[PDB]
């Protein structure tokens, strides 16, 4: 961990574009992780930070860095419902089916908070649909345990 | 009244004599402390969730306490934090007035009917409600200085032998334990209570059995069997007392016959109920008391008795245990006392030397050497009747009527000393004329005064509760002052000075007296001359007031506002904040780095350092601590250099460098309630049930704007906490009731071993004291620990936390605040430098209105106070100008010479400003409360002079001119011989480097520069003001 | 003065042996030689 | 303070009678109020 490094972690969690911008151009570590193994693209994405998302991608952040429990940028994004940062992670070849230690998918997640536009972009990235968590549950398990009817529908 | 004492001298020393008494038993029965209560009451409820997050402690503790708050009298507002210690703290403030007694009891009242409501867990910890002060007597140390006891050691050690002797102690109010007594911590094994199939359940489940108090009966209880001899007791078991019962606690019989006790899965030890704070004295283990003063208490005594109490118990202390005394008000309040006692002698000495040099008899010398006195000791009676203190501001209140005080005095002696010199009257006759000429105008100055004083005491709020300690200390010194100057002085006048011959003004005396007589006689022509000149030619003289009024306007608004001088306490605070998520070690490093500074680089200024590792103003996480230094006496720092304003510069500086922490040094503030000069205290509140993280970006959106704008607003910052990562873990209630697994089971051995559990209490050496289950450290460090945790299911198998759990890292608040029942977010930050908090405040409020639907906003604190005292402000101006108007037309028998009297207010008010412009000071309270004093004498010797101009034309029928030129020439000696001695009595409080010098410099440069203008300036102008008003009416 | 006291010392280790539980021979012992208050009734239109 | 010329009146169970018994004493005293209109007007039970 560097000085900018930490300097970025903040600014990325922040949405300060104009600091990473300057960040950049001085070389701040884009591969700089916090204790939890949060990368400024994991923060950004969290958070929903799509400029900054793009900005760190184009720099040569890892799209497929995981945390100390296996999860993704992506793993995030799909979660909070950020549908931008989802289709510029996935554009920028983020893993559709990438499994943390519980064995739970971006769709898992999408599914489980009702993010209907995210589960769509998923699926058309090839997400596995029969993909089961550490107890065998799958995106469709969660939808009919939910009672969502929609979302139900769509994982067919 | 006056020609009745002259003739009843006697009677005059009965009333100076009562007056005296009275005095004297004031002085001995009057409390003492460094300052008064000035802050409104608050009351804070306190309470504590073991293991337990901010939003846990907000959503089942905080909204629920804040819903009962109900049909309480006279609430301001409220506001509270609920943060991840498992802690929660409302603070409910009331209008100024309010009976403190009666608020508490009313709020913890409301809080018994919501008790019921709150956890149970919270319920058996308990729900403090106090009555809310910041200000300790002081702070007694308690160290090991052999390595035998840990800091735990030492506060239980405290909390059994010394907190309830010094609690029972004479004046002491309040001691708070800078720790915990003794808990029973059994520290559970995970490893070894699998191994027997056990868990925390049962451990819990077996304290609770094989612990306890239990209620038999008696033999031959009543109703008896007619017959039976003995009646007695029967004792059933009792609580545990040792670690060694605790230990053999029994858990399982296992099936070959073994035991399984609970010492066989946990480490069992006396330490403390909590383990957040690490307290060091010179690296050394500490823990503490905080003592408070007791109402009506004096600080001295009671300072005395702490000490006298403490010295019975050095013989039974451990070897190793010390006493130390980090912070002690009573020293420098003793040197204020001390100082004070110094000034009014001084004074005195300084009024015999003054009356002496113009007067050349010791007769004379004598009489206001007995009228300054009496009326001092009067001022403390009447303090008494009105329940005041000697404290910082009712001691400086008397420093700054001295001029009022002596000024009285030497008018009264002074004209009856020229009344016999020019007409040849004895004593008596001369006395009773030259009263005759002055007692309407006495009356006339003390109603006129008490226009000036009284509205001061009419403020509302912190800054009202200051002001009229001043208010009425000055009016009561002053009103005692003018009925000593009506009754005793005339009375001692009329019996002591003997008579001078007609025409004898010691021109033909030889030597320094003879010399002086003729110099001032020649100087005395000189002025009259230089009179005449001037009323040849007003004109000029009116452009050059107009320049002294817009050079006075123009001063004023340059010259920087605040409230009380910062002093050298001998102490003062380093605040050390890391990172948000950094560990108690890493804190440790760098409490261990400015504390080795401090011994190393100020090892000739520094006695000690006090390292709180855990403590925060605004929070106490991990990452947050503070080192409380301790200096060398006064005598051993000599120089601005090595006093604290040099050493918290030279510290902070030196700290800029340290890497990864935010570290700095500051003075303690006079009065901690009143905070910063022009700063203010924004609260922004979510209005619309947006959430946290809506209300978050909102506060960051008004962060954003207020920084675009630092011509107006500086450091604009938020005084809570940012969010940080936390360990969400989902239980699977499906997988859960597939193994047979309890959700209370689950929730208990995670809630016990990672947070803690108070199970119930034990009786150490007669003290009970609290028995908590934990993990030991290692099992509850890492997120893999989680999984080495397991549940028994209800067909005995022993299922880990892995099989029935998830987990994921998210980000969530560390404390939540709330303001009248709605989230909210406090903004601290100050108006820009040469702006005025009006002015930050209109903008902040301008940028708010900007921010989302549903986001609004509330002044708290000083800036609630600022708003509410603010717009009296104009109202008391007003009422005092128009009363001091009203009292010299009556004075006068005319609505227009008033103007000549009130147009000398600048003339002071211009050598007040720019002695302390000049001196680099601020427009502070003392400085505030000095140009009234010297607007009040000013216009003192300007009354007079009117008087007796007016008087000369109305009865010996003169002409302006002449009466103008007579009245300035009779009223030269006496105005010049006041500003002589009090200019001379407060040149020690002007130059003074010492303890408490920061207020005596505040009270005497503007006081100093003040009279030396208000002087020079009122001589020449106050007859070119009647001249003017007088021609302009007629 | 100072009275004597008939100290009973029940040994958990060897009920739990015979099979019975410490909260029954607590409220036995207790309500027996003690008395236990166990909720109220109506006298004549009073709670009692 | 009240209403011009009305009382307040208070039928108390002072000996563990009952609601029965209170209800049947309050209609015998309404009975006997009604049988002298001439002193007594609208005296009714403020109760259900
Ligand atoms: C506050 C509102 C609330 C309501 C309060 C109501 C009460 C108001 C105060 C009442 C004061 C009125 C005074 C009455 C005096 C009557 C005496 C008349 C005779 C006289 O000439 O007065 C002599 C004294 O005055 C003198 O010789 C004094 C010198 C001349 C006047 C001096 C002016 C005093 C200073 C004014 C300060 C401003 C005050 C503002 C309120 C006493 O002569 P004698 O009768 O004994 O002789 C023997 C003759 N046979
Ligand atoms: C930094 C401090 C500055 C403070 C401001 C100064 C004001 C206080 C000092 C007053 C000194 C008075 O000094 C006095 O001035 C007047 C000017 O009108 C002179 O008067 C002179 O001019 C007038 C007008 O033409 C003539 O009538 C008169 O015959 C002549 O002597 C006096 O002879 C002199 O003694
Ligand atoms: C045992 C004695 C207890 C004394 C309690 C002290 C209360 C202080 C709590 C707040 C501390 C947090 O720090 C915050 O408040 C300080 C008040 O002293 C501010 O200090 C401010 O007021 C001081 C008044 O003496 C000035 O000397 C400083 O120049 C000024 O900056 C800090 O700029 C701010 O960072
Ligand atoms: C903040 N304060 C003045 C100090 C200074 C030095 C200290 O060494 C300590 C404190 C606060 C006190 C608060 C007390 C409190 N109480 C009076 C028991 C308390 O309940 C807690 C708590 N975390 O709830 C403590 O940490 C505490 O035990 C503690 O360890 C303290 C402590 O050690
Ligand atoms: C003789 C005429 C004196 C009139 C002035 C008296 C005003 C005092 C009003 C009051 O009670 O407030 C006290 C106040 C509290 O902070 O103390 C002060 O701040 C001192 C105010 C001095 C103002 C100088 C005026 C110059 C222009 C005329
Ligand atoms: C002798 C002086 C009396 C002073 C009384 C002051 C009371 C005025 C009340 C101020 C509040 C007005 C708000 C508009
Ligand atoms: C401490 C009280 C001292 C009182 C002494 C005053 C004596 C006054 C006598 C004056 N006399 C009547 C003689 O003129
Ligand atoms: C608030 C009232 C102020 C009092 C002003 C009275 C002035 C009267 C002037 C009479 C002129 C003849
Ligand atoms: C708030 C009460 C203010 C009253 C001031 C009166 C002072 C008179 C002293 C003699
Ligand atoms: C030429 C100016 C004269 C001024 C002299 C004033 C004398 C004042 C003595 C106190
Ligand atoms: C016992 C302390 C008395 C102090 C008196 C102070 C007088 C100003
Ligand atoms: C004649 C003097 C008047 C004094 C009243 C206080
Ligand atoms: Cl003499
Ligand atoms: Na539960």
């Amino acid at each position: 961990g560097s000085d900018l490094g930490k300097k970025l972690l903040e600014a990325a969690r922040a949405g300060r574009d104009d600091e990473v911008r300057i960040l950049m151009a001085n070389g701040a570590d884009v591969n700089a992780a916090d204790v939890v193994g949060w990368t400024p693209l994991h923060l950004a994405a969290y958070w929903g930070h799509l400029e900054i998302v793009e900005v760190l991608l184009k720099n040569g952040a890892d799209v497929n860095a995981y945390d100390t429990l296996g999860s993704t940028p992506l793993h995030l994004a799909a979660h909070f419902g950020h549908l931008e940062i989802v289709e510029v992670l996935l554009k920028n070849g983020a893993d559709v089916n990438a499994k943390d230690d519980n064995g739970i998918t971006p769709l898992h997640l999408a599914a489980n908070r009702g993010h209907l536009e995210i589960v769509e972009v998923l699926l058309k990235y090839g997400a596995d649909v029969n993909a089961q968590d550490k107890f065998g549950k799958t995106a469709f398990d969660i939808s009919i345990n939910n009672g969502n009817e929609d979302l139900a529908e769509i994982l067919q | 009244m006056p020609n009745f004492f002259i003739d009843r001298p006697i009677f005059a020393w009965v009333i100076a004599i009562i007056i005296m008494l009275a005095g004297g038993l004031a002085i001995l029965k009057l409390p003492v402390a460094q300052y008064p209560t000035i802050a409104p009451p608050a009351v804070t409820i306190s309470a504590s969730y073991p293991g337990a997050d901010a939003k846990t402690v907000q959503d089942t503790v905080t909204q629920v306490i804040e819903q009962n708050m109900n049909g309480i009298d006279n609430l301001m507002y409220m506001s509270s934090n609920s943060d991840s210690t498992g802690t929660v703290q409302i603070t409910l403030t009331f209008e100024s007035g309010t009976d403190a007694d009666i608020a508490q009891v009313q709020v913890q009242n409301k809080l018994q009917l919501a008790m019921p409501l709150l956890p149970q867990e919270v319920q058996q910890q308990g729900v403090s409600v106090e009555k809310s002060s910041s200000s300790f007597l002081m702070v007694v140390g308690v160290i090991n200085t052999d390595g035998t006891m840990t800091q735990e050691d030492i506060s239980d050690y405290v909390a059994a032998n010394m907190k309830d002797a010094i609690s029972r102690t004479s004046g002491v109010g309040d001691v708070q334990l800078f720790g915990s007594q003794y808990a029973m911590r059994i520290w559970m094994n995970p490893n070894e209570l699998n191994k027997f199939q056990l868990t925390p359940v049962d451990v819990i489940t077996a304290i609770k059995a094989q612990n306890a108090q239990v209620a038999a009966g008696q033999l031959g209880g009543t109703p008896p069997v007619k017959g039976q001899q003995l009646n007695a007791s029967i004792i059933a078991q009792t609580r545990l007392t040792s670690t060694e019962e605790f230990g053999k606690i029994l858990l399982k019989v296992n099936q070959d016959g073994s035991r399984v006790l609970l010492r066989d899965v946990a480490k069992i030890e006396l330490g403390g109920e909590n383990y957040d704070i690490i307290a060091e004295f010179n690296g050394q283990p500490a823990s503490g008391l905080g003592i408070k003063l007791a109402t009506g208490a004096n600080a001295l005594d009671t300072a005395a008795a702490i000490r006298a109490e403490l010295a019975k118990m050095e013989p039974f202390f451990p070897s190793g245990l010390k006493i130390v005394y980090p912070y002690d008000t009573t020293p420098f309040v003793k040197i204020s006392i001390h100082e004070v006692v110094k000034t009014l002698v001084e004074a005195i000495i300084l009024v015999f030397l003054v009356m002496y040099l113009f007067l050349q008899n010791f007769r004379a010398t004598l009489i206001p050497t007995i009228a300054v006195p009496v009326v001092l000791l009067g001022t403390f009676a009447v303090l008494a009747a009105f329940g005041f203190s000697i404290n910082t501001l009712t001691m400086f209140g008397m420093v700054l009527a001295i001029g009022l005080l002596v000024d009285d005095a030497i008018v009264v002696v002074e004209n009856v000393e020229r009344v016999m010199a020019e007409e040849g009257l004895p004593p008596k006759e001369a006395t009773r004329k030259s009263m005759g000429q002055i007692q309407g105008a006495l009356v006339g100055i003390a109603m006129v005064l008490s226009a000036v004083f009284v509205p001061m005491a009419f403020f509302g709020g912190s800054t009202g509760a200051i002001y009229r300690q001043f208010s009425i200390t000055i009016v009561s010194a002053m009103a005692l002052s003018v009925l000593v100057a009506l009754i005793l002085t005339p009375a001692l006048c009329a019996t002591m000075l003997k008579p001078i011959a007609k025409g004898d003004h010691g021109e033909g005396k030889k030597g320094f007296f003879g010399w002086f007589n003729r110099m001032f006689e020649k100087s005395t022509h000189h002025y009259t001359d230089s009179v005449g000149g001037i009323l040849r030619s007003t004109g000029r003289y009116l452009v050059l007031y107009l320049i002294i009024v817009v050079g006075m306007a123009y001063l004023f608004v340059r010259l920087p506002s605040s409230f009380l001088p910062d002093e050298d306490q001998g102490v003062f605070m380093t605040m050390v904040q890391l990172p948000a998520g950094a560990t108690q070690e890493r804190t440790q490093k760098v409490l261990n780095e400015v504390t080795h500074y401090y011994l190393t680089k100020e090892k000739n200024n520094v006695e000690s350092v006090f390292a709180v590792n855990g403590f925060g103003f605004a929070g106490r996480p991990q990452n947050t601590g503070i080192a409380f230094v301790s200096l060398k006496d006064w005598a051993d720092r000599p120089g601005e250099e090595n006093k604290v304003e040099a050493i918290t510069m030279r510290a902070t500086r030196a700290f800029s460098q340290i890497k990864d922490a935010m570290v700095f040094a500051f003075n303690l503030p006079a009065i901690v309630e009143l905070g910063t000069a022009t700063g203010f205290d924004f609260e922004l509140i979510d209005q619309a049930g947006l959430g946290h993280e809506k209300l978050t970006q909102a506060r960051n959106q008004l962060l954003a704007e207020a920084a675009k704008h630092p011509d107006m607003l500086t450091s604009v910052r938020p005084n809570g906490l940012e969010d940080t990562p936390q360990f969400k873990i989902d239980i699977d209630q499906e997988k859960a009731q597939a193994l047979g697994v309890s959700i209370n089971d689950i929730n208990t051995t995670l809630g016990a071993a990672w947070g803690g559990s108070y199970v119930n209490d034990f009786i150490d050496r007669g003290r009970v004291k609290k028995v908590y289950v934990m993990s030991e450290a290692k099992y509850r460090m890492l997120p893999d620990d989680i999984g080495d945790w397991y549940v028994r299911a209800a067909d005995g198998q022993m299922v880990p936390f892995s099989a029935f759990s998830s987990s994921r890292w998210e980000y969530g608040s560390p404390r939540l605040e709330r303001y009248n029942g709605l989230p909210s977010m406090e903004i601290l930050g100050q108006a820009a430098p040469g702006k005025s908090t009006g002015e930050a405040m209109e903008l902040m409020e301008q940028l708010a209105s900007k921010l989302p639907t549903g986001v609004g906003y509330d002044w708290t604190g000083m800036s609630y106070q600022e708003r509410l005292s603010g717009n009296q402000a104009p109202s008391l101006y007003a009422i005092s100008l128009i009363v001091v108007f009203l009292c010299l037309a009556a004075l006068y028998e005319s609505w227009s010479i008033p103007f000549s009297v009130m147009l000398v207010v600048p003339l002071g008010v211009i050598g007040a400003l720019l002695a302390a412009t000049f001196r680099g000071l601020t427009n502070d309270v003392y400085f505030q409360v000095g140009l009234l004093t010297t607007i009040g004498l000013s216009a003192k010797n300007a009354i007079l002079i009117v008087e007796f101009a007016k008087d000369l034309m109305d009865k010996e029928g003169k002409g302006l001119i002449e009466a103008t030129l007579d009245a300035v020439r009779m009223r030269l000696r006496p105005i010049l011989m006041t500003s002589l001695a009090f200019i001379l009595g407060v040149m020690p409080l002007v130059i003074s480097t010492g303890a408490g010098s920061g207020a005596q410099n505040a009270v005497g440069t503007g006081v100093m520069g003040g009279m030396v203008t208000a002087t020079v300036l009122a001589i020449f102008f106050v007859p070119v003001f009647f001249v003017v008003v007088r021609r302009r009416f007629s």
